[PDB]
Parts: structure tokens; sequence; C-alpha cells
RNA sequence: AAUUCCGAUAACGAACGAGACUCUGGCAUGCUAACUAGUUACGCGACCCCCGAGCGGUCGGCGUCCCCCAACUUCUUAGAGGGACAAGUGGCGUUCAGCCACCCGAGAUUGAGCAAUAACAGGUCUGUGAUGCCCUUAGAUGUCCGGGGCUGCACGCGCGCUACACUGACUGGCUCAGCGUGUGCCUACCCUACGCCGGCAGGCGCGGGUAACCCGUUGAACCCCAUUCGUGAUGGGGAUCGGGGAUUGCAAUUAUUCCCCAUGAACGAGGAAUUCCCAGUAAGUGCGGGUCAUAAGCUUGCGUUGAUUAAGUCCCUGCCCUUUGUAC
RNA sequence: UCAAAGUUUAGG
């Protein structure tokens, strides 16, 4: 704990990005990575701030949705902390580092912005930003899990991981995978 | 080792089953038939459970002296539903704050104050610190 | 093949509605190359595109 | 650059593409060859620069 | 499409499934074991504390929401 | 454990011993949560079973319990028709009895020619609700 | 002569005062050790200097702390601030200045929040809404 | 941010508005301050019982029993001062006005209040013993009493509340707020501690309180931790409806409100449409004020939990200036 | 590097 610190139980090393762009935008370390995926953390006061925010407590934030669940972060943290452990028994290796891969085959490459194009609306292909790469990644799986878990018997936290893990395998199987897909074929429609 | 220094989760635990043990509380009639207070909608679903509350009840009383029945339907407050409507606090029960704290009276866990309201006993102050140095002692962990 | 190309210089914010950043981006392989082209979201100098296509080129939109 | 690069002719001046237009007026102020002007700035026929 | 169907008991092949079977899986929640047969829940869990007991399976968190267990603890 | 009747009939009605037995009697037109657990209380059956469980000497033990309440000491409030009318008596009305002490009530506030009975008759509502907005069928 | 040291912590209204003294490092709230306070998922956070520091920088100096106001997240935060800032000005005052510099940078680097407490208070609701910017539904039509 | 400045120049030199200002938010181990703050840590003078650790000493923990001839202001209250100025470092900018970044540390930006000219035939005569004219004036359109009505339901729209569950429900347990308000009244009565009686709504006793004194460490909710329950219109939802009981009242039926047992509707996330919002913000979540005999699904304040996304553009909707056209 | 967008008391 003095020398290094871990996140409750898990390690900050040995968790290797592989894309060259979404990291520097990805916090599972600069070193800085902290215990909890809690903190006063006022990210938002300025612009790319936001980045520096530890990519688990993003991740636990955007898991604080839908309006019955809008302000319940301890709720969050829960859930983040029990996926991460379903996620430690399902695969193995670090959590931190399925989700990293995750966040990292989930996110587009290229979009599609709505460009007025005389009235009636055709799209141009416009390619997308690591930070915006990263977020579109964080949220579209918390939302895949979050639609998963709702009217079966299955709990958020094993959705969670069920989503992340078939995210960090390329399964198109993952809402967040699928839909990503979906979305770099819009694009590539009108490239 | 004193009760601050114990989980209080799993010290009303014991305390209850203190309680039980010794067998001279005096729960009343009621018990099966009773609501718990005008929130709920149903029983509690442990049936002895006026041993947990006359538990609960003293260990506040260790902690915070002085507390009368308005006191303790305070206590065990909460939220109601009244369904359609938005919520609002509704105050625990009086008759079984009271009769738990006639309990602890004929007991002997407790004394009626100077200046109104009850406050625990020496006698009463031996079982609850008692109980938290046996929990103490159950292991590490 | 899904070039990596480093943002030089972020110029001013195209789109319709105000979206599309018109940045132009050093080629990472050889960095003797360098498009403009558009991006959806925050962008700021000194960061790396992923460029799927590699010939296309922007200009105005 | 692309095409300096791979030119086979060494060094090589390019050509340049030479069109004369005639734009009418009304597609002239649409395109925006030429915008409108104050009263004052209507009588000043020299080009911009 | 959806319209699941439970079962509240020891119904003697689900009980000898969940005696060789579910020790040997990595992810043992009361909700995957329901996934798996078609066990109601309550059913499920209470077989999850049985197991257990026994000691054919581990404990990893004993949370309010969701319990975890574990494969035997192998060698 | 336990392998028996998982399904119920009882008092015209039709128990799913599938469910816990506390819950499982409020399947029952008249008896509620709060009824059929205090019903089993004065039972003293472990509740924690389902219906489709217990012996059929039980369920005959919670049914009696049921209709003839008072005597098994439930209060005098845990009971749904009290003081009623004809015959000032205190007691628990059930299945299709129930229905049958409702509709006779109508029918007497009807015969009586009251306001209430009037509203009950022409289908609106009868607790002074404002209706120029809702109930709309 | 006795080394005592108060110091304060914020959040929100989350007034957490801490108290450094000359002792052993027992470290307790209120009444109580670290390892209640008891929203428990934060255990790390009213635990993160004790972490960080250890056990060698603490170890002789006992800090009862004291709080009230705000919530239970905001009542954890302003502890763990006081008491980081509390140790800061016992190494200050009866230690060196080399020490508590080191102790300083060992915190900050870590987090801003420890020392620099956040200026973030709740926004005033203004009429014509529900909170302070949002607005009450507009009809139009 | 700005008709804000620089700078141009048939203008010169002014007036309002904007800004300054006022209230507020956050920094002050700096100063002044305290029994209606704390006490604050001492002293532990202790009480105190085994209260506990411990053979016993010494500690750990509060409750308090404490005054004053203990010691102060860290927490507290609120005074009068300080405090940040884009001042510093680097760029960019006519090396002006300025903009960007980073140091120090709050980074010019906490959020309100106030608010010009000219309008509008905007609303208000039901706020006025502000009111002109008109009307009516004893069989009154004056006024008081009794009763009913404003709540009537084929239907159409507007702001709302509850939900559609398991990121949940219920049952226990644990555990933290901040603005307030309060009787002894302009016409008849407040806030309520503690004890008994009652399942409960409540009832009866005595007390304190014109208030940092009492209510009151306001022991709020959500949250947190053990409960079951198991995706079944289910224990989700809590409409409608029968029976009974409380309180307000001169009176409650057309159910005043509150409690109780029962009844258990649509609703399984909402078509076309359209609102609100960028930091303690939305949203969740309770509690005060108002009205108020009775009393909030409204409102106006308060805090507690606390995001996502932007940091831009004129595509839509509008607005500000210039040029322009115009049969308005 | 041009989609469609008609009308507007008699009641002062």
């Amino acid at each position: 704990t003095p020398d290094i610190k871990l996140f409750g139980k898990w390690s900050t090393d040995d968790v290797q990005i592989n894309d060259i762009s979404l990291q520097d935008y990805i916090a599972v370390k600069e070193k800085y990575a902290k215990y909890l995926p809690h903190s006063a953390g006022r990210y938002a006061a300025k612009r790319f701030r936001k980045a520096q925010c530890p990519i688990v407590e993003r991740l636990t934030n955007s898991m604080m949705m839908h309006g019955r669940n809008n302000g319940k972060k301890l709720m969050t943290v829960r859930i983040v902390k029990h996926a991460f452990e379903i996620i430690h028994l399902l695969t193995g290796e670090n959590p931190l580092q399925v989700l990293v891969n995750a966040i990292i085959n989930s996110g587009p490459r290229e979009d599609s912005t709505r460009i007025g194009r005389a009235g009636t609306v055709r799209r141009q292909a416009v390619d997308v930003s690591p930070l915006r790469r990263v977020n579109q990644a964080i949220w579209l799986l918390c939302t895949g899990a979050r639609e998963a878990a709702f009217r079966n018997i299955k709990t958020i936290a094993e959705c969670l991981a069920d989503e992340l893990i078939n995210a960090a395998k390329g399964s198109s199987n993952s809402y967040a995978i699928k839909k990503k897909d979906e979305l770099e074929r819009v694009a590539k429609s009108n490239r | 080792v004193t009760v601050k220094d114990v989980n209080q989760q799993e010290f009303v635990r014991a305390l209850a089953a203190f309680l039980k043990k010794s067998g001279k509380l005096k729960v009343p009639e009621w018990v099966d038939t009773v609501k718990l207070a005008k929130h709920k909608e149903l029983a509690p679903y442990d049936e002895n459970w006026f041993y947990t509350r006359a538990a609960s009840t003293a260990r506040h009383l260790y902690l915070r002296g002085g507390a009368g029945v308005g006191s303790m339907t305070k206590i065990y407050g909460g939220r109601q539903r009244n369904g359609v409507m938005p919520s609002h606090f509704s105050r625990g029960s009086k008759s079984v704050a009271r009769r738990v704290l006639q309990a602890l009276e004929g007991l002997k866990m407790v004394e009626k104050d100077q200046d109104g309201g009850r406050k625990l006993t020496p006698q009463g102050q031996r079982d609850l610190d008692r109980i938290a140095g046996q929990v103490a002692a159950a292991k590490k962990k | 093949p899904i070039k990596l190309a480093r943002v030089t210089k972020v110029i001013g914010k195209t789109g319709s509605q105000g979206q599309c950043t018109q940045v132009r981006v050093e080629f990472m392989d050889d960095t003797s190359h360098s498009t403009i082209r558009n991006v959806k979201g925050p962008v700021r100098e000194g960061d790396v595109l992923t460029l799927l296509e590699s010939e296309r080129e922007a200009r105005r939109l | 650059r692309d095409i300096s690069e791979a030119s086979v002719f060494d060094a090589y001046v390019l050509p340049k593409l030479y069109v004369k237009l005639h734009y009418c007026v009304s597609c002239a102020i649409h395109s925006k060859v030429v915008r409108n002007r104050s009263r004052e700035a209507r009588k000043d026929r020299t080009p911009p620069p | 499409r959806d319209k699941l169907n439970n079962l509240v008991l020891f119904d003697k092949a689900t009980y000898d499934k969940l005696c060789k079977e579910v020790p040997n899986y990595k992810l043992i929640t009361p909700a995957v074991v329901s996934e798996r047969l078609k066990i109601r829940g309550s059913l499920a869990r209470a077989a999850l504390q049985e197991l257990l007991s026994k000691g054919l399976i581990k404990l990893v968190s004993k949370h309010r929401a969701q319990v975890i267990y574990t494969r035997n603890t192998k060698g | 454990p336990e392998k028996f009747q998982h399904i119920l009939r009882v008092l015209n009605t039709n128990i799913d011993g599938r469910r816990k037995i506390a819950f499982a009697i409020t399947a029952i037109k008249g008896v509620g949560r709060r009824y059929a657990h205090v019903v089993l209380r004065k039972a003293d059956i472990d509740l924690t079973k389902r219906a489709g469980e217990l012996t059929e000497d039980e369920v005959e033990r919670v049914i009696t319990i049921m209709q003839n309440p008072r005597q098994y000491k439930i209060p005098d409030w845990f009971l749904n028709r009290q003081k009623d009318v004809k015959d000032g008596k205190y007691s628990q009305v059930l299945a299709n009895g129930l229905d049958n002490k409702l509709r006779e009530d109508l029918e007497r506030l009807k015969k009586i020619r009251a306001h209430r009975g009037l509203r009950h008759f022409w289908g609106l509502r009868v607790r002074g609700q404002h209706t120029k907005t809702t109930g709309r069928r | 002569p006795l080394q005592s040291v108060q110091v304060f912590g914020r959040k929100k209204t989350a007034t957490a005062v801490a108290h450094c003294k000359r002792g052993n490092g027992l470290i307790k709230v209120n009444g109580r050790p670290l390892e209640m306070i008891e929203p428990r998922t934060l255990q790390y956070k009213l635990l993160e200097p004790v972490l960080l520091l250890g056990k060698e920088r603490f170890a002789g100096v006992d800090i009862r702390v004291r709080v009230k106001g705000g919530g239970h997240v905001a009542q954890i935060y302003a502890i763990r601030q006081s008491i980081s800032k509390a140790l800061v000005a016992y190494y200050q005052k009866y230690v060196d200045e080399a020490s508590k510099k080191e102790i300083k940078d060992i915190l900050i680097q870590y987090d801003r929040t420890l020392l620099v407490a956040d200026p973030r208070r709740c926004e005033s609701k203004k009429f014509g809404g529900p909170g302070a910017r949002a607005r009450y539904q507009k009809s139009y039509r």
C-alpha cells in the first residue's frame, strides 16, 4: 500500500494499452490511479480536464443513470467492484485491463456528422476524436449492460462484466461493440 | 473495550440473543398482531423482533441519554408512501417504544432521569459493555 | 490501412451546427505527409487520429 | 507534392488551367463574385486586391 | 417471446445436476444457476447456501444484492 | 422438499401452492397480506414454507382460523366487516360472501334512495372526487 | 507542556475538526476507530492519509476527531481532509518544516482535496423552476 | 459580456444605460468576542458502577455532576479589517485596447438585487377610504341570516404527483443536514419536551418556550448494512370501492383531513410532437415558509446524494449593429 | 457550387 496504490484488490501496473491514441486519454494510470472510483473530483470546470479523471471513476459515473439512479454513486461503486470480481473469476487477468481492452474495442474510429446538405438530411463521414472515442466507448457499454440487466434475473454487476468481457473480446455480442460496428458501417456508406 | 469500539450491526444481533437467553423481558400480548408504525405495509419478518428493538433501543440509550418515548419514535421514523402522493416522514409507533422502555425498566437496564426521560443504569451498562467485549473477542475479522 | 496521424494544428470548427473541427495532421509513419481533415469531438494540438481511409482530405463543409 | 514525387519528367513545371468566365448579374451576386455596396462605395471601379 | 416458468423443488434430476455440475463453474450466482436450470431463484439461493455448508463451492463475496461463489478451490 | 399438492383449492378459490403461504392465501377474495400473516401466526406454522407444502390438516387449521378469527385472538381491528348493521357483529367476510355483502350494501343504499347509492347506480365516483377531468370511460 | 493541534476540515456543511496530540496514534472519530464511520464503501478514503504516509509518520501522535453537519459522504471527506491537515500542522509546529514539506507533497500528488478544500457549495434556487437552473415547463400552446 | 475600450475623425465637450454599486458565496490557527457558542483541550475535582481492557496499576469510552476564584477561540456566532488586480512568467496582438496559457493561490466569471429612452390602447376598476363618467339605490346590484353553487361530466387541452420494478419491494438494523417557524396577537388562539392510556389516528396529565435559553447534538429522507421475494400485471403499481375508528370544527352528506381492515384498475418506458438545463449544475432526495380551525399533488426557500455532455455555431428559433432593396 | 413554404376582420 505505501509504495504502490492498489485498486482495493487489483494492480495499477501491468496494464498495457494497445492503441496509442486511446492511451493518454485512458487514465488507468499516468501513475495516478486511486483506491476507489469515488473522488470529489471537480473535473467538469474545464474542457479536457475530463481526461485526467481515472477511467474507472468515469465508468462508475456513466453507470449512475436513468433518473432512478441519478445521484446514486456508492450504489454504482459497488456494482463496478462486483463486476470486476466477476470479470476476475470469469476470465482472469486484471479486470482493469479487461475494461481498458473493452474501452479500446468499443469506441468508433470514424462516425458521420449530420451536415445540412440542402434541406433533406444526408451526412458526411468524419473521423472521431480520441476523447470522444473513449467517451462513447464508456457510455455505449455501460448502457449496453443496463438494458441487458432489466427484466431477467441477472444482476447489473453480472451483466456489466459479461458486456465488458464480450467487449474486450471483439464478440459482436456486446451491445457496445455491435452498435459501434453498425455506426462505422453507416459512416462507410457516406465516406 | 467499549461498544463504540464494535460494529454496531453485529452488536444488536448478540444483545437481542442476550435478551432472549435471560428470559425476563415482558414481551406484551400483541407482538403477532401489531404493525410497528403507520409507515408499514407488513409486520416484522423476524417474529422475535421485540428482543431486537429493545436491544437497539438500549444501545441508543447508551450513546444518547435522556431519551423519552417521543425521542424513540423519532429515531425509528422513516418514509411513508401515501402511494400515489409524495412521501413524508412518519414517526415510529408510540406504544411499542413505550412497552420497550418499560421492559428495560423492569429488567433494570434503565432508570427514568431527572429532567424527564429514560437513561440507562450501571447494571445495564454491565450488559451492553460486556457483550461488546464478547463481540470484540469473537475473531480477528 | 488504419493509419495513425498526429494533429499538428487545429484550424477552426466547421460544421452546420458547429461540431466538426478542421484539423491538419502529420502522418506518423512518414511525417513529411500532411492532410487536412475533419473531426467529431474535442480536439487539440497533440493527439492522434485513427484514419481508416488515408486519401480523402476534406476542406469546406 | 504527390504528383511532383510521382512524375517521371525531372523537375517539370506542371500546367495551368485558363478560363474566362461570364457571370450574369443574377448569378454573380448569388455566387458572391460581387457583393452589393453603399451608394458611395458603388462608385469605386478599382478591383479588390 | 419471453415467458419464464420456474421450479421451486427438490425435484431429483435438478438436485443431481447441482451436485455434479455447479461446483465446476467459475461464476456461481443464484441468477446464473436460475438461467442454467429452470430453477426459481430463492430455490437457487438456498441450493448455493447448501453447497457452501457442504463445502463443494467457495465464497467470494456475500453482499446484500449479489452473492458470489466459485469452483471448489481445486488443485 | 415435500412432494405433494402444489396448487390448492380452498373456499371456492385456487391458491398456488407454488407461492409462499403468507402471500398465497391472498389469492382468496377478502384476506390480505396483513390478515394472512396474522392468521398464520395464530396457526403457529413455519411460514417460510410454500403453500404447496403443508399438511392437509394444517391448511384446514389455517382456514378454520381465517373463518372464526376472534376465537383465536385475532383482535377486533384485523377484520373487514365490523359493527356491520345487519346484526351488530364484528367479523371477517371472505370469498363470494364478501362480494355478496358488498352488493347488499349497495342495494341497501339503492333501496333507501340515498345520494351515495344513486352515484354507484349511475356509475360515477362516489367519494366526492372531481370528474370533469377523470374516469373517462 | 503538551503538543496539541486542533485542525478543521470542510466539505459542503461538514465541519470535521481533527485534534492531534503527542501519544500513540489511535485515530478515532467522534468516539470510534476508522473501521466504522460506516458508509464503508468509502473506507479507503478515510484511510488514504494513513495508507499513503504509513504508520511511521503517524505512530506517536493520537488523533481524536469531531464531526458534525453535512451528509455521510460529506463527513468522510471532511475528516479525511481534517486528519491530513492536522498531521501537517503537528509536523510544522513540533517537528521541523522539512518533514512537513515531504508529507505535504506525498498527499497533494495523490489529491489536492487532502489539504485544500472545495469552495463548491449549494447554489440557490430562484423562482420559476424547481432548482437553481431548471425552469418549470413552458406550455406555449 | 457590453456604444467596453483603443484608435480613427466636422466635430467638441456631456447626460442615462452597461460597468462601478448593494446583498450573498467561498480565504483567513490575523484582531475583536462571549453561561442564550463552543466549552476547547486541560485539570480530570470528579460522580459512577465493573462501565470495560486488564491479576492490579495505567489507559479507552462516553453520559454527564460541575460551577467559577480553570485556559482559551481551532470548531461557533458576527463585527470591523484584509484579500485578486488579468498583478506576475511566457506567448499572440499595431508589441495599444486586449486574448491565450501556466506559477502563486479563489484566476478577470459564485449567484442574486437594482436597472435607461421610447413604447403596449398587455393585465389590473375583484388590493385600496386611488378614482371620472355611467348604473343601481329600500320589493336595493346596500347589507345580514338559512340553504345550495363555484367540486355538477358524452368530451378537448394546460402545469403537476405516482409509477411501470430486482441499479428494485418489503422487514429489521445502522447513521449524517440546512434555511426556518413558534403562544401570551388587530380579536382567540402557537411551538411543543417528559410520563401514563390506546394497535393507530389520537387521549389525559403535568413541564419548557416572545427564544443562539425550550422544542433541539432539530437523531430528515435518499443513502449504507443484513431481509426475503424471483421476472409472474409478481410482494411491482396503488387507482376505485365496502366496513369500522380518530381529530378540526356551529356544521363535513356531494366521501375536510388522519388511522385501520379489506378491494386490488390501467400502467411491462409511451405516436406525431415538444420543455428544461453546463458545476454542487440536472436529476434523485427529504425537510422548512406561505396559505393554515382543519391543511399540500402547488408554491417559495433550505440543504443531502450527485452525473453524462459542451466549452462551440448560426443549420433551426430569435435577438444586436452596418450596407442594401422595399409599391409596407 | 439554389428542394417545398399559399393565406391573413365587415366587426372601427
